[PDB]
DNA sequence: TTTTCAACATATATTAGTAATACTTTTTCTGAAATGACTCCATGGCCAAGT
DNA sequence: ACTTGGCCATGGAGTCATTTTATCTTGTGACAGAAAAAGTATTACTAATATATGTTGAAAA
């Protein structure tokens, strides 16, 4: 069920979620009761409903429970930031540099600029000038200011 | 032979074949130019005439 | 029904005040034949330890 | 004393590369993205106008 398997599948995430490294085989490690498509259909919908969370790393795919503020946050955001903002908030502590997004996101600079301007007004990002040269304007989540010096 | 189909028909035919045909090909190759921006746009050629 | 008016509104360049905001330009500032060589190999020879 | 191994130097050898290949004709033919500076456009005023544009519409034909 959408709500039932959502709330009890959100329960493993809010309780543990097998940390960050949780994969889909780790779901069967906990709940193997769900049939292949039953657990995956509600997976896909809850990401569409911004309830589960996916991370792209290592093998399979990582998953974590949503804080639900970021959920409606990105749901308010456009399709650009929907990946772009989420792709950048996956950069973690060191953030990411602008122009390398184009090769990663397959977009212009003109199209990625204005949404970065929105996130500036949204104040979920901030331009960071680090030790390396100030041609960069690398971006991380405005929530944090970590760096190497 | 030469009366109807002419002496110098080489340069004619290939030309007259060009304007009457290969234009309708070349654009049929690229009939759509679309930027990356504003996902609603397109520019669709249809016919060529001289 | 059309054509008339006509009227009715509305920019329209002038002139300063503003002040404020916004918005673009500018001006920097750096992410065929035939010899030449060239290497690649193979032997000579020399120096040595076991004999 | 006398044979072997290893070793280093040298000689070939099959490897790759540079410049010629005729006269006399005689027409012809700089990256971008960003920063900052600088500067202007607005947005309120009256406000005299005279076009324009329209629309509409009302009134006349």
């Amino acid at each position: 069920q959408l709500s039932d398997n959502a709330k009890t599948l959100h329960s493993q995430m809010m309780s543990k979620g097998i940390g960050a490294l949780f994969t889909q085989q780790e779901l069967q490690k906990q709940m193997g009761i769900g049939s292949l498509t039953d657990l995956m259909s509600i997976v896909q919908e809850l990401l569409d409903k911004n309830l589960i969370k996916l991370v792209k790393q290592n093998d399979e795919l990582k998953f974590q429970g949503v804080l639900e503020s970021e959920a409606q946050k990105k749901a308010t955001m456009s399709a650009e930031e929907a990946l772009v903002y989420s792709y950048i908030e996956a950069s973690g502590r060191e953030g990411i540099w602008s122009k390398t997004i184009k090769a990663r996101t397959n977009l212009h600079q003109h199209v990625v600029l204005k949404c970065l301007k929105s996130l500036e007004s949204q104040r979920y990002v901030k331009s960071v000038k680090s030790v390396k040269f100030p041609t960069r304007k690398i971006y991380m989540l405005y929530s944090l200011q970590p760096s190497v010096d | 032979f030469l009366k109807v189909k002419g002496l110098v028909k080489q340069h004619l035919d290939s030309f007259n074949y060009f304007v009457d045909t290969d234009l309708k090909k070349i654009i049929k190759a690229n009939q759509l130019i679309l930027s990356d921006v504003d996902p609603e746009f397109y520019l669709k050629y249809v016919d060529i005439r001289v």
